[PDB]
């Protein structure tokens, strides 16, 4: 039966439509985050040092 | 102060010469080793001869700190470019010309 309602809700998401959109894999999603709040936060730093001076 | 990640390193060598390497980098990349920067400094002169393989987008920021790090106030380039180093060495300093007519 789960096998069965799985192929289901696949076949009803085939169904469905939405407007476009874009994105990567699945497993990169954490460290990406983690590069990117790294990143922001070296960056706002060294603005804060630039504007300061 | 102005960059952030940048490596400097000296070399002090007679004839009153200081050799600087420079790697250049900024707030959001690490230095790169691949295309440094080289500086031939001589002390209490008004003159500093440069390796031209980056600095065209760090030529101000280099201009001044040669000019505050040597305690002077106006900078410029001459239009005199040379793969030889010695041959630039004699003619700024016009030293090339070492014959004097004397009796002794």
């Amino acid at each position: 039966h789960l096998n069965f309602l799985k192929k289901r809700l696949l076949q009803q998401c085939e169904t469905l439509k939405v407007p476009p959109k874009k994105m990567e894999d699945l497993t990169n999603v954490s460290s990406l985050l983690n590069m990117e709040r790294a990143r922001d936060k070296a960056n706002e730093e060294g603005l804060a040092l630039l504007q300061e001076e | 102060r102005a960059l952030k990640n940048v490596t400097v390193s000296f070399r002090e060598t007679e004839e009153n010469a200081v050799w600087i390497r420079i790697a250049w980098g900024t707030q959001y990349t690490k230095p790169n080793q691949y295309k440094p920067t080289y500086v031939v400094y001589y002390s209490q002169t008004p003159y500093a001869f440069t390796s031209s393989s980056m600095l065209r987008r760090n030529t101000p920021l280099l201009g001044q700190a040669l000019t505050i790090a040597s305690k002077h106030h106006q900078i410029v380039k001459m239009d005199l470019r040379s793969r030889y180093l010695d041959s630039l060495k004699a003619i700024v300093f016009k030293q090339y010309n070492q014959t004097f007519e004397t009796h002794n």
